[PDB]
């Protein structure tokens, strides 16, 4: 007899057991070496979908600019970024008609939020491309460095505290003939650059291979932007989020229970609205080259139309971000490694010296890549990337565009209606008609409409089936029963601060993963068991009666023998594990307090214990946690 | 990597930052060859580094510092733990649950404050001298300030911890979480256990130290009595025996039941079983009826349910009026053949009236209720017997309320001023459930003797059933007082540790009788109720093998006089279950017997376990950490013979450790041995022995 | 302060202000400050419109007032009604929010409640707005500024002044005036002028066909693009089509047919440690978890015969393996582990240097030197080889899912269960562990995790030293006896791991009982000697030493430390099924799921094939199989498996749709098939998954009839 795991699906629906097909126990793929190859591939692909557009030379930076919008309509099924402005405006106007006053209300809301916003908000972001050193650094560090640099050049807008003066200083910096900044060469130094170089650096992008991405055989590159545009992208995203919140078909921003509720409600609404005797079909789609095909100029037009009835200054403020993105420049990374096997020698060619050697010495793939990149290359090692949205960062605005595309609902008064849900690069399109052939006709019309707006539905990865079952952002729906949001369950290991706050963090993460993400009771209890095992192994504080031997474990055993009331002991001191689903949120020390005897309880709760020492407001709370300032709140060396 | 960063700190001589002064030097430089602190001449920081095991030394021999007022400092956590402790747990239901994202104030607060106002008040509480310029929130919030001054006075804890806890109890911490019908602040802290994505759990946080301690204790006691009785055959005798041999920490349960006219159903059932006075009223679960007018007849016939199944039911036909009540909310019900004529209720907690109305619906046997069933209705009971159809519908619709509300249909509410409708969520509206109306003129709410039958059902003098064994509410809770019981049959309620302690105490106390009966050589000494209770914690798969091994070892012990009290006591409890020998006909063999719960829950057959240990030097029996003396039943020859002849079946000692014969032999080969062959075994580290198989 | 807010303002005002805040999304508790202001604003905008009404002809004093409030109501409704009035009355619509509208002058009112001087605040509001609205500024210092003469008479002005009379002092007397924030602060930033350089950037950032940004703005603001979508679609080429195609069982051809081609070499064994062929030397212990070196020393002492072997028979040699060096390294390992020294370090000798690959990395030189040189060229990347199905993977799956008389898991304890939820959780864990713990896969996973933990510790702490790391495990049989299992020994090379992907070489010598010559294709990577024989079941079974050189990085070791997560993936999975059968029944189905009951029979799952016939196993068997599948996902996980799973999920969903008779359609089936197939290169699990997918697809096709 030969076992066959897939035979399980014979007796159980695939959706019910979809978790079996997710290999999340394996080591996620990781990229080795340079990311320049993938960045060049992204640049080439972005320029390929738009080469038929208008090509010119920028008069501010001297880069090569490719503009596909208002270009010739596509004639094949390949990805097309030749979006038409008129159609985008029509879609936005229709969405306005379906949502009267929504655009201006959202613009006002975002504008007032931007008034009240302060510069410190910029510190809430993730890694950002600091230009003073040209590297990815924490948002706070980049903000501090840029503020100091602006101080050196008589730009003291950030002093006012508001985000408006900071962004005003940002734009005015582009006007300075020369800029002085603090660099690291390691020691601190002052360095001066010219206006064009500063403009290029501000518009520049850092590129790196995405690591630990699941479900993708080949790696792909991702982009981090500078600190200059963070305010403008923030306000644009706030505006787009305000619009999305009021859009029924927007699969954002809430996640979890509201996600399943939205899926089910959309499905039910769609069934109910079906003409009698007709049919409803659902298309699970995936957008190929979603980032590449979208054009920043289309987003500029979107912002201009959204702020139709808003003050001129706010219109300019919204419009800045698309302008900078449309002129973005991409850094190509670390370069390429050339090796002679006979001599066992290797040498790294950085991006500026990419063409310093004849292309014959490169492999075929890199040879073709560089040959196609030549025109868009710059002497300093960066590439012009006027089209495309490599960094993303317009998830809300892109979602707005997708929803607007979904809002047409009909073409030429044909006998079919279509609606659905859109979230970033994923979507589900429901179509009702009299027969499946008409539904496919409507889906073809939707595909053409999406082509028209710069969105390319992927024919290889999308599919259609009678309404009732589908997939959306890893959420599988089948006759009401939504399977789950398949997410990488994390390592319930040692959080890594101290003895007590460690346990607090562990139990809090278990509770949150239970309450926000999908995890049932038995899974959570096994999670608690695994975390306690890892905790005891890491701190070598196994149970007092546990015959494991060790340096500290010897004194732990001595305590166990000495102890009279063993029920009230912390696992850090070899005590029994008491945590469960009920008492997940309560700190262990308070749980056991009633049980612990004074003989050891007094020592644990020593006011002037020699371990914790001087404390800080961050120390006890820093995510936040609950704990007791006992003997298990010590710090590092 | 943060996680890895400290797995190597322990390898360091001193990874922690020691303080300076007396407490720095309280821990010695070294202790039993383990370093704790050091005298390192730092450059300019005067710093001192302390080890990791030093915390253990502080816990063991460290100075016993003053802990006064600690509970007051952490009042928030203590209140949280008391809310959890004083809570009561209801049923757990499986089905669709709809949760909505909301900003729901994760934790509670003594008084909600803005962060700056909270910081000001905190600065006042801890350091009035250093508060600086007087402020205004100091003026208005004088009451809380004064209370906290009165509370945190005299504590030696570091002021930073006091300030942090004050901020915790003052500064709000709001987050977006999913909630389904539980929005109170007390509920969010347990929201993780409240309900998942496919199930719901009923949670009732405790309030204050409620005065109804005795009633709350006897209710749960009687509920457990019923739960234990129902599963066992002939619940009558077992239930009455249990209720007669139960004491609420000072007095028998019967005296309390007579004294207080409390309880809902379980107390009534127990009172009838014991022959006491109970109130006269019909029950159908949480809802009680009191007929006022009309009469009906019971006819058995088949009906069709919405899900499409046929099952016989005894329906009641005829006009009837009932003074229906549920929990606290009162009302009146009109019932007829498959119709709900009219229903009147009062104002109360939303859940109380919801339970009331749904119970009326299910009891009414309205055709709409038959058609309001979608899922399977095969619910089971604790005993594993299929529930009666009416109780099956009751449970199904209690677990599923929206379906019946949707199916029933609505109508217009009356125009009377005091009469108004209610929606699915008990919201006043013109559209009201047909025959259901709210009212403001509250209706006002004496003992007799009732007989009992085998199935714990109350039947009146004429024979009508008044209380059913299925009406017991499944609201599990913890008694406020330390109740105690004497019967072995119910020892399974306590933890496996407690059960083992109780059974070992029982066997020890009457050891003389057990030995006297065992010397005779019958089998009725293995059927004691204590061993019946003990068999619960033994795993079923290995229970037969354990019992076979125990019987074989005891028989070998008796045949050849190597009688040892310790082993007899240890292995007697396992002899109940029927023997399960191997295909060869020889009993299984073991090194340690594992019980339910795993881990510590194991009894060692050779040396001793945490649940059972013996010290022959002092003749002390340590059961589960409790020490007893076995003087008067231990013989000197018993002290001589240590353990060699009572560990293995059909084997006896013949010599001492012989390395030439070989190393210690494992069970896998011991079972395969042939008569007339000598092997070597190990009792525990440093005490090897030699044994030989005997036919 | 909220308790004070409630005093001066009724519940409706407070809730309207809180809702207006809700359209701002900053914690209302954080700063009631502006809340105060807005409610005050709202309040005045209501008092100006309390008793002032108009008649059907214009009488100043029926169902029409002379004013209409905008503030407080939802922003979308406010703006829609404002636009409605603007278009109805044919008046310029303000570009800012309107606070109040008049019915006599037909103009939009703006009101501002400031702290100090009013005239300067009035001029600042004019700067913000200009003349689009009439401004009514008030200030607690009895100050006022109204831009219209007959907007309101003295009665309303006096009434509002009186209403602010309390708040000018009432806050101070109860000590609240100090922390009162102004009203201009929330609108400090209004001025925003673009520089010349940014203006040019915006100018060149216009869509094609427009001269500059001004033209684009005029076009977007003025032209109505009705019919653009239909026109463009009409003039678009028909070639741009999705190409619908109804799916049928015939279209679903087997995936990756090349795996049936016998020319390609059968996929070889590549797992880090032996999984089913492992032979663990067992030593009986009753406690202390002694040191790994001490444990290995004792285990080898028990089997001195195998340990003392010095004349091996070379059975298999790998293509590029030095048999003498491997044997010398093994002897060095055994001697070092068997010595009295606590340290387990191996001297960096010639054979050790070769096995660890000492001094193999290419030297780095300056970029200029490489540029000048001609023979230096970028190496062609190595592509994974194509391989065909191998039976050893099927044997691994079959064997590791079979129950064994051992227990490797030793999970810790938890607090007693109280509530029903933890009761059901404990029941589920009881059943799942009772099933899993007695399976070979669990022991293999424990060996993997323990070895990876030890390897990571040694690599991080002994970067510059060669170390011998015994492959050890702790096991407990059903009878309570405890054994320590020694499966083999590992030599750790230099581990100067700086990057996450830095590779450290490990030489594994693992005991086994399988003769490699039985399945030659399974062992092209393994150098196998015959080290001895053992008496087990009445037969002298040969014991071989599989010697191999492998490599791992930090990421793989860290994930190996966390291999226990496999449990979770299995547990959750089965729990879901249990939950599902609870939904159908409404009560806990765990007992019925596992052991059944009088009502519901025990559940069964189609498990595999026997003589070409489908066979069914119990719930526990399916649990164990999915657990071994998770363990396999771990041991054979890499980019190929991720890609294959991601691409085949779509085909699985299409098959499910076909089963449900949901008439699924496809748009480009060949593309999906190519995406699936390009991931099947050399990963044994991926190849076997393709084979099983083909077989199960065939069975589903047979059933569909």
């Amino acid at each position: 007899m030969n076992i066959n795991p897939y035979f399980l699906f014979i007796d159980v629906p695939i959706q019910a057991a979809i978790s079996t097909t997710f290999p999340y126990t394996g080591v996620p793929p990781y990229s080795h070496g340079t990311g320049t190859g993938y960045t060049i591939d992204t640049v080439i692909r972005t320029h390929e979908y738009s080469n038929k557009g208008k090509q010119y030379i920028s008069d501010v930076t001297g880069c090569t600019m490719v503009d596909p919008t208002n270009g010739p309509l596509p004639e094949d099924n390949e990805p097309s970024a030749y979006a038409q402005l008129d159609c985008v405006l029509e879609a936005l106007d229709r969405m306005d008609e379906e949502h009267p006053g929504l655009f201006q209300a959202a613009s006002q809301n975002a504008m007032e939020t931007l008034m009240v916003t302060t510069v410190d908000k910029l510190t809430q972001g993730r890694q950002t491309f600091d230009w003073t050193v040209c590297r990815n650094q924490p948002a706070a560090t980049a903000l501090n460095t840029t503020i100091t640099s602006f101080r050196l050049n008589d730009l003291n807008g950030a002093d006012k505290g508001g985000l408006i003066p900071f962004c005003q200083d940002i734009i005015d910096s582009l006007d300075r003939p020369e800029m002085t900044f603090f660099s690291v060469k390691p020691m601190k130094v002052k360095d001066k650059i010219t206006k064009v170089e500063y403009i290029k650096r501000a518009l520049s992008l850092n590129t790196m291979t995405k690591d630990a991405e699941r479900g993708k055989l080949k790696r792909r590159a991702i982009a981090t932007a500078g600190i200059q545009i963070r305010g403008f992208v923030l306000v644009v995203e706030n505006l787009a989020k305000n619009i999305c919140e009021n859009l029924e078909q927007s699969g954002l921003p809430v996640g979890g229970n509201e996600k399943k509720a939205k899926l089910s409600n959309a499905v039910a609404k769609m069934l109910s609205n079906c003409p009698p005797g007709g049919i409803s079909m659902t298309v699970t789609g995936d957008n190929t080259k979603w980032n590449e095909c979208l054009n920043p100029r289309i987003f500029l037009a979107m912002t201009e139309r959204i702020t139709r009835d808003s003050p001129i200054w706010f219109r300019d403020f919204c419009s800045i971000a698309p302008v900078l993105f449309s002129n973005k420049i991409a850094r190509l990374g670390k370069g390429f490694m050339i090796t002679s096997k006979t001599k066992r020698l290797k040498a790294q060619i950085p991006c500026p010296d990419l063409f310093s050697i004849p292309l014959e010495r490169y492999n075929e793939e890199t040879r073709a890549k560089l040959k196609k990149l030549k025109p868009f290359f710059n002497e300093e090692g960066t590439a012009s990337l006027s089209p495309g949205m490599m960094m993303g960062m317009f998830n809300m605005l892109s979602t707005v565009l997708g929803v607007a595309a979904l809002g047409i609902k009909n073409i030429g008064n044909k006998e079919y209606l279509w609606d659905g849900l859109q979230s970033s690069d994923d979507f589900a399109l429901f179509v009702n008609a009299k027969d499946e052939e008409t539904c496919m006709e409507g889906i073809n019309d939707f595909y053409r409409t999406c082509k028209l707006l710069g969105i390319n539905m992927s024919k290889k990865k999308s599919y259609c089936n009678e309404t009732g079952m589908f997939e959306f952002t890893s959420m599988f729906y089948r006759d009401g029963f939504v399977s789950n949001f398949a997410m990488e369950l994390p390592s319930f290991g040692v959080a890594g601060v101290n003895e007590s706050a460690d346990m607090a963090i562990g139990m809090t993460i278990i509770k949150n993963n239970m309450i926000n993400n999908g995890m049932g009771p038995a899974t959570a209890q096994t999670a608690i068991q695994l975390f306690i095992a890892d905790y005891r192994y890491t701190y070598k504080c196994h149970r007092g009666d546990s015959k494991v031997e060790g340096k500290r474990m010897k004194i732990i055993k001595e305590l166990w023998e000495n102890t009279k009331g063993r029920d009230g002991l912390l696992v850090a001191d070899g005590g029994p594990n008491i945590y469960n689903l009920r008492n997940l949120h309560i700190p262990e020390i308070v749980l056991k307090y009633n049980l612990m005897d004074p003989e050891y309880k007094g020592r644990l709760l020593h006011p002037q214990n020699p371990f914790v020492g001087h404390l800080s407001i961050e120390g006890i709370k820093e995510m936040d946690y609950d704990a007791v300032s006992g003997t298990h709140s010590w710090r590092t060396k | 990597n943060p996680s890895l960063r400290m797995k190597w700190a322990m390898c360091s001589n001193f990874p922690l930052a020691l303080t300076k002064g007396d407490m720095a030097n309280r821990i010695p430089l070294e202790y039993k060859g383990i370093q704790l602190k050091t005298n390192a001449e730092d450059i300019g920081t005067k710093g001192q580094m302390c080890s990791i095991a030093a915390v253990t030394w502080w816990n063991t021999y460290g100075p016993i510092g003053d802990t006064e007022g600690f509970e007051r400092v952490y009042e928030s956590f203590f209140l949280r733990k008391m809310r959890l402790d004083n809570a009561t747990w209801g049923r757990i239901t499986f089905g669709p649950v709809e949760r909505v994202r909301k900003r729901v104030l994760l934790n509670p607060l003594t008084k909600e404050m803005p962060p700056d106002e909270a910081s000001n008040v905190i600065m006042e509480i801890l350091f009035p001298k250093e508060a600086g310029i007087p402020r205004e929130s100091t003026w208005i919030h004088r009451e809380l300030i004064k209370e906290k001054r009165e509370k945190l006075k005299g504590t030696m804890i570091t002021p930073i911890v006091l300030a942090y806890m004050l901020e915790r109890e003052l500064v709000a911490r709001r987050r977006f979480l999913p909630v389904a019908g539980a929005t109170s602040a007390e509920f969010i802290e347990m929201l993780h256990c409240l309900q998942g994505e496919n199930w719901r759990q009923i949670y009732h946080p405790g309030g204050n130290k409620l005065t109804e301690s005795r009633s709350q204790s006897m209710i749960v006691a009687c509920r457990k009595i019923i739960r234990r009785s129902i599963v066992a055959s002939n619940p009558l005798e077992l239930a009455v025996e249990i209720a007669n041999k139960t004491v609420i920490d000072t007095e028998p349960l019967k005296s309390c039941l007579a004294a207080i006219d409390g309880g809902d159903v379980a107390c009534d059932i127990i009172r009838a079983a014991l022959g006491l006075k109970i109130r006269q009223r019909q029950r159908f679960g949480r809802l009680e009826l009191k007929r006022i007018s009309g009469r009906g007849f019971k006819n058995d016939e088949e009906i069709l349910i919405g899900n499409g199944t046929i099952q016989k039911i005894g329906i009641w036909d005829g006009e009837e009026e009932f003074h229906v009540r549920c929990g606290e909310c009162r009302g009146i019900l009109k019932k007829s053949k498959m119709k709900l004529e009219k229903l009147l209720i009062n104002s109360a907690k939303k859940e109380d009236m919801r339970d009331l109305i749904i119970l009326c619906m299910v009891f009414s046997q309205d055709t709409r209720m038959f058609q309001g069933v979608r899922g399977e209705i095969n619910f089971l009971n604790r005993a594993g017997q299929l529930l009666s159809p009416m109780y099956q519908l009751q449970r199904y619709f209690l677990n599923r309320s929206n379906d019946l509300f949707d199916q029933w249909g609505y109508e217009e509410s009356p125009k009377a001023s005091e009469l108004h409708g209610i929606n699915e969520s008990m919201n006043a509206s013109d559209y009201t459930l047909k025959g259901v109306v709210v009212t403001r003129n509250v209706i006002d709410d004496e003992t007799e003797k009732v007989s009992i039958t085998k199935n714990l059902s109350l039947i009146k003098r004429t024979g009508e059933v008044i209380m059913g064994a299925n009406d017991v509410s499944e609201l599990e809770s913890q008694a406020q007082l330390m109740i105690t019981y004497d019967t072995p049959k119910m020892w399974e309620m306590g933890t496996t540790k407690e059960l083992v302690q109780n059974t070992y105490q029982w066997v020890l106390k009457n050891l003389v009788t057990l030995k006297a009966q065992f010397l005779l050589g019958k089998e009725d000494m293995f059927q004691w109720d204590a061993f019946e209770a003990f068999e619960s914690i033994i795993p079923q798969k290995m229970a037969g093998q354990y019992s076979g091994f125990a019987r074989a070892v005891l028989k070998q012990m008796r045949d050849q006089e190597v009688m040892k009290t310790d082993q007899f006591i240890k292995l007697l409890p396992f002899c109940f279950s029927p023997p399960k020998l191997r295909s060869n006909g020889e009993p299984y063999q073991f090194l340690k017997l594992v019980l339910k719960g795993g881990g510590e829950n194991f009894i060692e057959v050779r040396k001793g376990s945490p649940l059972f240990s013996y010290n022959p030097q002092t003749e002390v029996l340590t059961i589960c950490g409790r020490m007893m003396s076995l003087k008067g039943k231990i013989e000197d020859e018993e002290r001589n013979r240590s353990m060699g002849n009572a560990v293995l079946a059909g084997f006896l000692v013949s010599g001492k450790y012989d390395p030439d014969l070989g190393d210690f032999k494992t069970i896998e080969e011991l079972e395969k041995l042939k008569p007339g062959e000598k092997a070597n075994i190990l009792l525990y580290q440093g005490k090897p022995v030699k044994v030989v198989k005997r036919k | 302060m909220d308790t004070f807010i409630t005093r001066n303002f009724q519940t409706t005002i407070i809730q309207k202000a809180k809702n207006t805040m809700a359209e701002f999304s900053e914690d209302p508790e954080l700063q009631p400050a502006m809340l105060f202001n807005i409610c005050v604003h709202l309040e005045v905008c209501y008092v100006i419109s309390d008793m002032n009404f108009l008649d059907e002809e214009g009488k100043a004093y029926n169902l029409r007032p002379q004013y209409e409030v905008i503030e407080g109501m939802p922003r979308t409704i406010a703006w829609m009604v404002q636009r409605s009035l603007a278009q109805e009355h044919g008046i310029e619509t303000p570009k800012y929010l309107a606070d109040l509208f008049d019915y006599k002058t037909k103009r939009f009112i703006e009101v501002g409640i400031t702290k100090g001087l009013a005239d300067d605040y009035f001029w600042k509001k004019k700067e913000k707005l200009g003349n689009s609205m009439e401004l009514m500024i008030f200030s607690y210092n009895q100050d006022y500024s109204l831009s219209n003469e007959s907007s309101l008479d003295e009665e309303g002005k006096g009434r509002v002044l009186s209403r602010l009379t309390e708040l000018q002092a009432e806050l101070s007397l109860k000590n609240l005036w100090q922390v009162l924030i102004g009203e201009e602060d929330v609108e400090k930033g209004i001025d925003f002028k673009l520089g010349q350089t940014i203006s040019r950037l915006r100018d060149i950032s216009v869509p094609a066909g427009f001269s500059n940004f001004e033209g684009m703005r005029s076009y977007i603001d003025n032209i109505d693009p009705k019919g653009a979508i239909e026109r463009n679609l009409a003039r678009m080429s028909p070639l741009v089509s999705v190409t619908p195609k109804k799916l049928t069982w015939e279209d679903l051809r087997p995936i990756g047919p090349h795996i049936y081609n016998h020319e390609l070499p059968e996929v070889p064994y590549n797992a880090f440690l032996l999984m089913s062929d492992e032979l663990g030397l067992a030593n009986m212990t009753e406690g202390k978890s002694k040191k790994p070196k001490t444990l290995a020393k004792e285990c080898l002492e028990k089997y001195s015969t195998l340990r003392d072997q010095t004349d091996p028979i070379l059975i298999m040699k790998s293509e590029k393996a030095n048999e003498n060096f491997l044997w010398k390294l093994w002897r060095d390992c055994v001697n070092t582990i068997s010595n009295e020294e606590m340290s387990n370090e191996l001297q960096k000798t010639n054979y050790a240097k070769w096995a660890t690959g000492d001094g193999l990395t290419y030297q780095k030189i300056m970029k200029e030197v490489a540029i000048d040189d001609e023979t230096m060229c970028q190496e062609e990347p190595k592509i994974p080889n194509k391989c065909r199905v191998a039976a050893w993977v099927q044997t691994e799956m079959n064997l590791l899912s079979t129950l064994t008389s051992k227990r490797a898991l030793d999970l810790p304890e938890i607090g007693p269960d109280v509530a029903p939820v933890e009761h059901v959780g404990s029941e589920r864990r009881k059943y799942f562990v009772n099933e899993i713990n007695y399976c070979k896969a669990s022991t293999v996973m424990m060996k993997y995790v323990l070895f990876h933990t030890s390897l990571l510790n040694e690599s991080n702490a002994s970067m510059g030293k060669y170390k011998v790391i015994p492959i050890t495990n702790r096991v407990v049989n059903e009878k309570g006896e405890s054994f320590d299992m020694l499966y083999g020994l590992a030599v750790k090379g230099q581990s100067h791991l700086r990057g996450d992907t830095d590779v450290v070489t490990v030489v594994t010598f693992e005991f086994s009982s399988t003769d490699p010559r039985v399945d030659s294709g399974k062992w092209p990577k393994y150098t196998v000697f015959r080290i001895g024989s053992l008496f087990v079941s009445g037969r002298e079974k040969s014991v071989y030493l599989y010697c191999r050189v492998n490599g791992t990085n930090k990421i793989q070791m860290k994930w190996g430390m966390e291999a226990r997560r496999c449990l979770l993936q299995s547990m959750q999975q089965m729990e879901a099924i249990v939950e599902q059968e609870s939904s159908i029944q409404g009560y806990d189905m765990t007992k019925a799921c596992f052991k059944g009951d009088r009502v519901n029979s025990p559940k069964t799952f189609s498990i595999g094939t026997q003589e070409g016939k489908l066979v069914k196993g119990s719930f526990g068997k399916a649990l164990r199989v999915i657990f071994t599948k998770c363990l396999m996902h771990y041991v054979f996980g890499n980019a190929q498996l991720e890609g294959f799973s991601a691409e085949s999920r779509r085909l699985l969903l299409l098959i499910q749709a076909l089963k449900d008779r949901k008439g699924p359609w496809v748009f480009d089936l060949e593309g999906m098939y190519s995406g699936i197939e390009e991931c099947i290169s050399n990963n044994p699990w991926v190849i076997q998954s393709a084979y099983w997918f083909n077989e199960w697809l065939g069975f589903e096709k047979e059933g569909s009839k």
